[PDB]
DNA sequence: CGCGTACGTGCGTTTAAGCGGTGCTAGAGCTGTCTACGACCAATTGAGCGGCCTCGGCACCGGGATTCTCCAGGGCGGCCGA
DNA sequence: TCGGCCGCCCTGGAGAATCCCGGTGCCGAGGCCGCTCAATTGGTCGTAGACAGCTCTAGCACCGCTTAAACGCACGTACGCGC
């Protein structure tokens, strides 16, 4: 329960890093994001959680998720809204 | 079993059909374009409940809309937004 | 260089010769002039702008089936051309050339006092090598106007020509654009109309004072 | 015999074949592994429909193109082609996200 | 000759000196006069009170200070010290706002 | 009168102050140029949102209040004149 | 690591920001009247939503043209150095 | 005086990838039907706001000193930049 930050792949980052148009990636480049998107899936996941137990339920609704990242002010289309 | 989620699908498929007559949209297509529907609503509406408490009023006119529209979009957007708009309340208030 | 202006009392209706144009633009343009046209001849490879010339134009046109079929003899026949236009709606080459084959049939020669005028139309985005050589060919240089006074979109293009008064003088308006504003689409009519109606009346603005 | 190519025309032919794809490039089950490996450490036994994880995924995928995509100005503007933790450190804190 | 010191210890000592001061360093008068030039091209005959344009102020010279700590870090993360509309660009193009 | 060339009022030291409350120790020549145009096109979007809520309250004069709810809607949230 | 250029420092020059005064008036701001514009209530009904269906637009396998990539060779000086 | 290797320019042909073009399946979007509940209309009050008037605040305007700071010029050396 610990190599699930693993579980984004070198293949994965690169292949993200090749639609946002970067040539060449450096080693350290790997590590690094996947600190990253951790980071940024803590604050959503912490935020779509909070909106979870204010509803009193126990599963985690697009709608949610939706909700946190509009607070978050990155505004995600067609999950509902 | 009886709860409808209420949407904005058929208004957007009238809107398209009226701009490309022969050009359909995917359901993906159409939920984004609810959700921007949705998102767009909430933000001019929030900006005029904001202009209303701003200014001690208490009535949402059209003209706490049309400031709202001034706002909210980018210029030329804007100007035909507010004509646009004036278009209609003025096709409206003198209609049968 | 400054061209004399004959006066008022003279109205001879204009000559035209329009080569390239999708929705024909320059003879309605003429009609909202307030003057009489002389000779309007327009020419198509396609037969989209054929179409809409016998469905809307009611006839007062020549019309030529390709433009590959004009001559000196065509020139000659047809009456002499006060103006010459070349728009459009790799081909923008050729478009270019066969304008500036017909343009030099067209122009008057070395003692002949007829007040001549012409024009030519492409945007920003051709290559610097063909906007050098163009102006080469045209002894003139582009005017680059950009569509940010009047609109906020990237497409800005280079003019050519002899018309009076073309460097500076374009501003934005409002009431035009108040007037222009109301439609749902506005922007479509932005893209098209905007170029179309309002900078083409707005260039060939003095010519009533010719005739 | 074997052929191979240089680096930048492959490079450039994965970014181009990316930027014109919409799929996820992350898979779906390592990520949603890791989406309930981070919601672990706020409520024990919570469960998420699939459009949520999926939403969680076009986000975050978004939001590390659009991550990569300043990384890449940094580095350019550095004068290389090469992105490194440097610009990506130059990138976050520019956003204001160093936090 | 008199006594003449380096560039780069008047440019920290100033570097110092203002960052621990908090008066406004662009001027009342003339950052008056721009925030009146630039409203007239919206409406004629326009009237400010002294603490709109107080508050203009505040939040042009924060927003410019803001600008030129990312530009600084532009210039810096480019292996220089000097900076540039490159680094303007780069810092305005991150933030969101080109 | 009409008000022109207001943008060099900015002056050339007002921008190296700027910089040097940012940290700035060595300044380029085409920074000031570059920065009068951010401050002009800021100044811009800060004053046609203030000039829109000037608009709409039916007055002429442009209060601190108007400048702070323009501010504070572009995300800038300007404290010591009310909100 | 070398070239250079162009920016910072210092001094003299001078432009104007700032402060201190008053006069005036446009306009922010508060008060009274009322009226017209919207909330509140019931009937009704037709437009909008759940369910279904069918079918054609989209996804996909395969083939050929093509289209850029890249390396091999031929000529070409050219550069010496053994 | 010598030809043996060595980088440059051009060009040619293999070679993998991609675009184009049909052929077939498939499944979700377009369309039709019930129905049901909220949109609409008519009518009634209540009070929020449009409007007139008065006031009195401060915002603009002008002028006079006053030095604070901007502008310009030389210069030199430290960092930008190319290799
Ligand atoms: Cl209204
Ligand atoms: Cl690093």
């Amino acid at each position: 329960l610990r190599d699930n930050i693993q579980g984004i792949t070198k293949p994965a980052i690169r292949r993200l890093a090749r639609r946002g148009g970067v040539k060449r990636i450096s080693g350290l480049i790997y590590e690094e994001t996947r600190g990253v998107l951790k980071v940024f899936l803590e604050n959503v996941i912490r935020d779509a959680v909070t909106y979870t137990e204010h509803a009193k339920r126990k599963t985690v609704t697009a709608m949610d998720v939706v909700y946190a990242l509009k607070r978050q002010g990155r505004t995600l289309y067609g999950f509902g809204g | 079993r009886k709860t409808r989620k209420e949407s904005y699908a058929i208004y957007v498929y009238k809107v398209l059909k009226q701009v490309h007559p022969d050009t359909g949209i995917s359901s993906k297509a159409m939920s984004i374009m609810n959700s921007f529907v949705n998102d767009v609503f909430e933000r001019i509406a929030g900006e005029a409940s904001r202009l209303a408490h701003y200014n001690k009023r208490s009535t949402i006119t059209s003209r706490e809309i049309q400031t709202a529209v001034r706002l909210l979009l980018p210029g030329e957007l804007a100007k035909h937004a507010v004509s646009e708009g004036t278009k209609a309340v003025t096709k409206y208030t003198s209609a049968k | 260089k400054l061209y004399p202006a004959i006066p008022a009392a003279r109205r001879r209706p204009i000559r035209v010769l329009s080569l390239f144009d999708g929705i024909a633009t320059g003879y309605l343009v003429l009609k909202e002039l307030g003057i009489k046209v002389g000779k309007y001849v327009a020419s198509e490879v396609c037969e989209e702008s054929i179409a809409v010339g016998t469905v809307k134009h009611e006839g007062n046109i020549k019309y030529v089936n390709d433009v590959r079929n004009i001559t000196k003899k065509n020139i000659e026949e047809w009456g002499p051309f006060d103006l010459v236009i070349g728009g459009s709606p790799e081909g923008t080459g050729r478009l270019f050339f066969e304008f500036y084959h017909l343009l030099n049939y067209s122009r008057p020669k070395e003692g002949d006092d007829r007040p001549f005028f012409w024009m030519f139309e492409n945007v920003v985005a051709m290559k610097v090598g063909d906007k050098r050589d163009i102006s080469r060919f045209l002894e003139c240089n582009p005017v680059m106007i950009d569509a940010i006074k009047v609109s906020a979109a990237h497409r800005a293009r280079y003019f050519w020509g002899n018309l009076p008064g073309m460097n500076r003088i374009f501003g934005f308006p409002v009431h035009y654009t108040d007037v222009s504003n109301m439609g749902r689409g506005a922007r479509q009519k932005l893209l098209g109309r905007s170029w179309s109606v309002p900078v083409i009346r707005h260039l060939f603005a003095p010519l009533k004072d010719y005739f | 015999k074997p052929h191979r190519y240089r680096p930048g025309t492959v490079a450039l032919r994965e970014i181009r074949r990316y930027q014109k794809s919409t799929e996820l490039l992350i898979r779906k089950l390592p990520f949603q592994r890791l989406v309930r490996e981070i919601a672990q450490d706020f409520k024990t036994d919570l469960r998420f429909q699939s459009s949520a994880v999926m939403a969680l995924q076009e986000a975050s995928e978004a939001y590390l193109v659009a991550l990569f995509e300043d990384t890449n100005l940094c580095a350019i503007h550095a004068k290389r082609v090469t992105i490194m933790p440097k610009d990506i450190q130059l990138a976050r804190r520019i956003r204001g996200e160093r936090a």
